[PDB]
RNA sequence: GGAAGUCGGCAAAAUAGAUGCGUAAGUUCGCAAGAAGCAUUGGCUCUGAGGGCAA
RNA sequence: AAGUUCACCGAUAUUUCUUCAAUAGAGGAAGCAAGUCGUAACAAGGUAGCUGUAGGACCUGCAGCUGG
RNA sequence: GAUCUGGUUGAUUCUGCCAGUAGUCAUAUGCUUGUUUCAAGGACUUAGCCAUGCAUGCCUCAGAAUCACUGCAGCAGGAAUCUGCGCAUGGCUCAUUAAUCAGACGUAAUCUGCCGCAAAAAUCUUGCGGCAAAAUUGGAUAACUUGGCGAAACGCCAAGCUAAUACAUGAACCAACCGGGUGUCUCCGAGACGCCCAGCGAAUGAAUGACAAAACCAAUGCCGCAGUAACACCCAGCAGUGUUGACUCAAUUCAUUCCGUGCGAAAGCCGGCUUCCGGCGUCUUUUGACGAACAACUGCCCUAUCAGCUGGUGAUGGCCGUGUAGUGGACUGCCAUGGCGUUGACGGGAGCGGGGGAUUAGGGUUCGAUUCCGGAGAGGGAGCCUGAGAAAUAGCUACCACUUCUACGGAGGGCAGCAGGCGCGCAAAUUGCCCAAUGUCAAAACAAAACGAUGAGGCAGCGAAAAGAAAUAGAGUUAUUUCAAUGGGGGAUAUUUAAACCCAUCCCGAGACAAUUGGAGGACAAGUCUGGUGCCAGCACCCGCGGUAAUUCCAGCUCCAAAAGCGUAUAUUAAUGCUGUUGCUGUUAAAGGGUUCGUAGUUGAACUGUGGGCUGCAGCCCGUGAAAGAAAAACACGGGAGGGGUGCAUGUCAUGCAUGCCGUCCGUGAUUUUUUACUGUGACUAAAGAAGCGUGACUAAAGCAGUCAUGACUUGAAUUAGAAAGCAUGGGAUAACAAAGGAGCUUUUUAAAGGUUGGAGAUUAUGGAGCUGUGCGACAAAUG
């Protein structure tokens, strides 16, 4: 995903785009979604950058994913 | 929690016929999985056809006359499975449970030397109190100190006569495997090569006698022996050879013309 | 309830029920196979009509393909043994010519007709409503009886018959 | 009676959600246990799947370990000194783990000179292995001034409402440190 | 018991400080508004927050 | 065992507030379906018609259109 | 089968709707119905109220009988009670609900009776008066008796007897291996001895749970440094080697508490041989299976005349804790100010979700209370005990609304289980028979004195829902008499069935055993027929008939359509390109905003590419240069390879019984390496339902069976499609995402200066290898 807002202490919000398909139109819609993930300090990711998040226990009330790896820009 | 099992919701591999009754027996918990498994009021009565109901089945049984793995079972609901050895004494009959070719359950004959042993998939291993290590096979079976060189997918050949291991098959490349789940149930191939994928399943390519070519995961193989020429198990009649449909439909057209 | 034993309709009401050259068409064929009632015509057209989509559909969509091998020759050998079909003809396209007259030939109450047991359409209809005709030593009371080709020369009076 | 789920607890969007089922037993909680320094005074408490938990009541009794010496002894509880969540429950001598609490010093002084034969031993014998080990080891001058007071700071390291027990390690280094600069 | 007294609730009773929550129609948008209404408050022993100058 | 004291879960009742759906009402207003009093429109319909606006079937002033 | 017809005008061509027409396991209603087979059936309105009866119990050879119980001759059968297991399943219903569900997945965050395969070395007991050894353990309670209380109550009290596989207590030596801490003796650091502790599981703390070139000193092994798993004797190889993608996990050692939740050889019960040989039953530890609970990747109705919602009053996150079987704002204290929203939050409204049903050329529209799977509930709302499992309802407690008996003191009830009632409505069966089949439970195989329960389930009744097959004659004679055939119906040594039934099979019986429901101007098949009435009565889905000569009303005759069926009403599909993505209209018929600006959103120009030579065959450094160098690679792992291909030594205190005669495989660290989308394959993907392979259930709707001669066919039950999302991999033409906005832009060669030694523990120098200031030789350069 990609990095959306870091205005929480060891916490992200990250974004997922994609095309949805509707069979009766033959066209292609634009949705999103939204996922909080848990940002260890060895990493310091910007706003809009690439992450790769794996999937993890409960930690929190709304996170359930861990950074693993962040792409510059 | 559950105890009942409606007729329409239990496994096709069996043949219960939707207008005899509602309910089909529910197997107990025990060496097989209840997805995997014919249980033995089934073999008794609609296989054998030696009990009629299952009031006739409950006196062949309770009576201890139908020996499983050496032992008897008096538990209609018992879940026989896969490699299973089946003997009755008294009219002198042996069968092992093995996948035809299309998937269904089949009951191969064998003889004496031939029903005293059975091959096992190591599924786990594990280190137990006292620093010994114990293997946990396929059908629930615990061995206790295995061969130092046995490993996970790997086959043990047990002896139920006498309860000890007498050899171990390795799985790897160049082998005779037969597949146990999916699709590909009952065709006995030769394993080419092996993908690893970590954290997701592990994907074998196999080639059948006749050259044809298929895949299945790696969990659904069975090592049998060293290769298609030395089995070490006794399999159906048409040893794993999967055949087309139209050739298939045209030679029983032309048998039962000629069979009158 | 906790019943599974299936049923299905075998034929079909037409549209435009006051067609005057459909009405007509109709009567002949009533009147000279001696049929009871316009059902019994109904349901030979709808048959007729399985038939011709099932070759339609497999005529030239799938072009050779193993789901034209199967189910090509096996309606071939059902047309062919019923009799719906010309032996010398062997391509699906011959047997969209399939009418309703070609099929109300095969019935147990015309072949009798034909073969001389029976001297009318209505006589045949009561002879075989009497158990007095048996098909391979069986007794047939079914009019509707679709004859096969295999059994043609077996057909013949019942031995239980004062006939 | 207390549960444990989330039906009762507004979404992120902050709607509100329509309960349609009942309270289940398998998400069931219970009232704490408040353990506290006395006498001994436990109760058991039947767990799910029959099993047995201890809810300790009071203690003044725990095993704690001195990590250096990789030893243990059993010793008595003088008083709870801090407590992170608030200073509330130190004023109500409550016990928790973690808590940093003064334990009785007189053991672990009697194993020191038995052992490195140094006293903060009547005749010296045959027995002198205390130069043996004595030799590139040394004691920390702040652990070894306490010990001579008569009691030294430990933390507890088992939680006394779920097992009835209250065990520690005691403070060295960098978390000593930490501790005496607060409680000063 | 509670305005039945009397021309008429005259006269008396009654409400009441401070703090928190809450507050209608109407309206010249300023108000109406302390609208209406509900809760807390003592004594004692403790804990936290809110500063200056000298190195 | 009965029984005191506290904390927690909390039915039920009373009172106050929010939302949804239905309900009466003297009297006034507005539509639709089935004798009298005038011709506003259709022809230059006898003052060409029509749109917006203001005032007193309709009439008059102001600006616009031809569907003159 | 990819179809249309009537109605606006005096005529004509359109737009547009109304009406006709076909289907519905879609209901209701009216008039009719000879036979058989197969089937739905109080969901809709009232998750309204319910008299009565029945719906969950279980004993074998193998847990406890002194019935004052029954047979006969101590044996057998044993009522009743204690004990162990089950009653958390099945059955019913659809009130709640925008989560639940579908496909696909995680628990390394956890619990787990019955069932399978396994494991077990703690614990000074008994008898006698120190000696012995097959442990001859203890107290109490039902059923029973006596006296009874009460109107009753699936309500009670006291006293006296006595069982255990109920409860409690408790077994030394046989009997081992190994480890830690410590006192008195001998040799010169070694050995011996004495003592304390050392079992499974639990809590805490500390380790293990691997790696990937020589000199000097102190102490050590072997003949002075060549051999060389480790180790101070009994054991000279009695673990130097757990698993995974990954672990603070499995397991081992040390210290303290353990045990202060726990742990019998049931101090148990039956048989067969002549003393040991079996069959059961039970406690603790561990992991397979069967389950439970939690989590969320994509999809999931209408509404803006609902635009802001939440906000330490827990809302988003952090720290230490508490609670839980376990993770978590689940919860207490403190801290920060966040999270969601026009890609529709929040509010309001109608609905249980799927597999699937109807219709349709394709694209679609619509239904799904109801047989299988999942969720939720038991008049309403809370709380809880027992238990492996319940927030249980044919369990308990309280309140509210209904309701029953009474001697007035008191005690009871919960049919959305099966039949039956009352109300409600347009709308839905018998207070029947049986455990014979299918299953569940359990102390249980069947029989023998000796038959487990089961309104689950079966099977009969009622029952034109719906679906198959089929009667109401046939052939002739000169218009009017001659034949044959019989099925309805009535019976049968009989067959079927748990008993019945039905059905099949056989035999006294005709030319009233007699068919209806709508119509006859047009759409739309069929009268210029005859009376009666006279814009009245009436018909008419629409257009329209009737005002004294009615093609339409009321009747007779004749004719038409479907036929054991046919009309009417209400919803729905098609007709409908009249919801238009495929595929609609907007000058005058309905409908372009008075004109501009503008943000989300939708859309968006060209280019980096003709391979050559000898329809083919085989080859090319596959532009030009230049010929090991040049235009996945490269170090290192023996705990990597069942150390992969290409009778002579060795030992002998040996179970050494042994040992030898160039690219790949695996794991680890360095080096820069590009996705999405589309497309082709592969894997994984409940039945029932739909498509269909085979088969003369007499045909068919069906079903998965059957066919051929002490049995064979190795009998058969084949295949296919199933939204979207997720997994692996091949291709690069059309596209998308991201980044920059163009001045943030040589290599190689030697010379010089510097800053493994036997093993284990310290000390030293040299050498690598990199890092700089120099010097040198050679080769490039996309811009002298
Ligand atoms: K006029
Ligand atoms: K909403
Ligand atoms: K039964
Ligand atoms: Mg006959
Ligand atoms: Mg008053
Ligand atoms: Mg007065
Ligand atoms: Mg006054
Ligand atoms: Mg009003
Ligand atoms: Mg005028
Ligand atoms: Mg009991
Ligand atoms: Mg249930
Ligand atoms: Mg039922
Ligand atoms: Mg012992
Ligand atoms: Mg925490
Ligand atoms: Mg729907
Ligand atoms: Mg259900
Ligand atoms: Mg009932
Ligand atoms: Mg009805
Ligand atoms: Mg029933
Ligand atoms: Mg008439
Ligand atoms: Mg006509
Ligand atoms: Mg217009
Ligand atoms: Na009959
Ligand atoms: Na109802
Ligand atoms: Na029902
Ligand atoms: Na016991
Ligand atoms: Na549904
Ligand atoms: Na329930
Ligand atoms: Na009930
Ligand atoms: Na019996
Ligand atoms: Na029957
Ligand atoms: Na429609
Ligand atoms: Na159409
Ligand atoms: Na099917």
């Amino acid at each position: 995903g990609v990095v959306h807002s870091t205005k929480m202490h060891r916490t992200i919000i990250i974004r997922r785009n994609y095309l949805h398909f509707i069979k009766k139109y033959q066209r292609y819609q634009k949705r999103h979604k939204s996922l909080a993930v848990h940002c260890s300090p060895a990493f310091d990711p910007k706003q809009g950058d690439e992450v790769v998040i794996g999937q993890c226990r409960p930690l929190s009330k709304t996170i359930r994913y861990n950074v693993l790896e962040v792409v510059s820009k | 929690a559950k105890k009942h099992l409606k007729r329409l919701y239990a496994p096709k591999d069996w043949m219960l016929s939707k207008l005899t009754g509602v309910f089909a027996p529910r197997p107990r918990p025990g060496p097989h999985k209840l997805r995997e498994c014919l249980p033995l009021l089934v073999i008794i009565r609609n296989r054998l056809k030696y009990a009629l109901n299952a009031r006739e089945g409950e006196m062949i049984l309770r009576q201890g006359l139908v020996h499983v793995d050496n032992h008897p079972r008096r538990d209609g609901k018992y879940p026989a499975g896969f490699m299973d050895v089946v003997e009755i004494p008294k009219t002198g009959d042996r069968f092992r449970l093995m996948y035809d070719v299309k998937g269904r359950f089949a009951l191969v004959n064998l003889s004496e030397a031939e029903a005293q042993i059975k091959l096992m998939k190591v599924v786990n291993l594990y280190t137990a109190t006292g620093r010994v290590p114990v293997a946990v096979t396929h059908d629930g079976h615990r061995i206790r100190y295995p061969d130092p060189h046995t490993s996970i997918g790997d086959t043990i050949v047990y002896n139920v006569k006498e309860k000890k291991c007498v050899d171990l098959i390795k799985n790897r490349q160049g082998k005779a495997v037969i597949v146990t789940g999916g699709a590909n149930r009952g065709r006995i191939g030769e394993i080419v090569k092996v993908e690893c994928h970590p954290g997701a399943f592990n994907i074998a390519h196999l080639k059948d006698a006749s050259g044809a070519e298929f895949a299945t995961r790696a969990a659904n193989i069975f090592v049998i022996g060293k290769d298609l020429n030395n089995l070490q198990v006794t399999v159906p009649k048409q040893q794993g050879l999967r055949m087309n449909v139209i050739q298939e439909r045209e030679e029983r057209l032309i048998a039962a013309e000629a069979r009158k | 309830m906790r019943n599974y034993n299936n049923f299905n309709r075998v034929w079909k009401a037409p549209r435009r029920p006051f067609e005057k050259e459909r009405l007509d068409r109709e009567m002949k064929l009533c009147g000279q196979y001696g049929l009871r009632c316009k059902r019994e015509i109904w349901r030979v057209n709808m048959t007729l009509s399985k038939m011709r989509r099932t070759a339609r559909l497999l005529l030239t969509l799938p072009e050779n393909h193993p789901r034209r091998l199967l189910e090509g020759s096996a309606i071939m050998r059902r047309c062919h043994e019923y009799g719906f079909l010309d032996e010398e003809k062997d391509k699906l396209d011959y047997v969209l010519s399939l009418t309703v007259p070609d099929i109300l030939e095969r019935r147990l109450q015309t072949i009798v007709f034909k073969a001389g047991l029976a001297k009318s359409v209505h006589h045949a209809r009561v002879l075989i409503q009497q158990r007095h005709i048996a098909v391979a030593k069986q007794i047939v009371t079914i009019p509707s009886f679709i004859v096969r080709v295999s059994s043609e020369r077996h057909i013949a009076f019942a031995d239980a018959s004062p006939f | 009676g207390i549960v444990r789920s989330r039906l009762h607890k507004r979404k992120i969007t902050g709607g509100k959600t329509k309960i349609h089922r009942k309270r289940m037993k398998a998400e069931l909680g219970r009232l704490p246990a408040n353990t506290r320094l006395g006498a001994r005074r436990v109760s058991p408490v039947r767990a799910r799947g029959g099993n047995f938990k201890i809810r300790a009541l009071r203690l003044d009794t725990g095993n704690f370990a001195w990590a250096s010496e990789a030893i243990a002894h059993r010793v008595r509880l003088l008083d709870v000194v801090y407590n992170a969540t608030s200073n509330e429950l130190v004023r109500t001598k409550t016990l928790v783990k973690n808590c940093i609490v003064a334990v009785d010093a007189a053991p672990f002084k009697r194993w020191y000179a038995k052992h490195y034969g140094i006293d903060l031993k009547a005749s010296p014998k045959l027995q002198r292995e205390w130069t043996r080990r004595r030799r590139n080891h040394r004691v920390e001058k702040a652990i070894a001034d306490q010990l001579r007071e008569g009691r030294v700071l430990a933390r507890i390291t088992s939680r006394p409402g779920q097992s009835g027990r209250a065990d520690g390690i005691l403070l060295e280094g960098a978390e000593l440190q930490f501790y005496l600069k607060r409680l000063e």
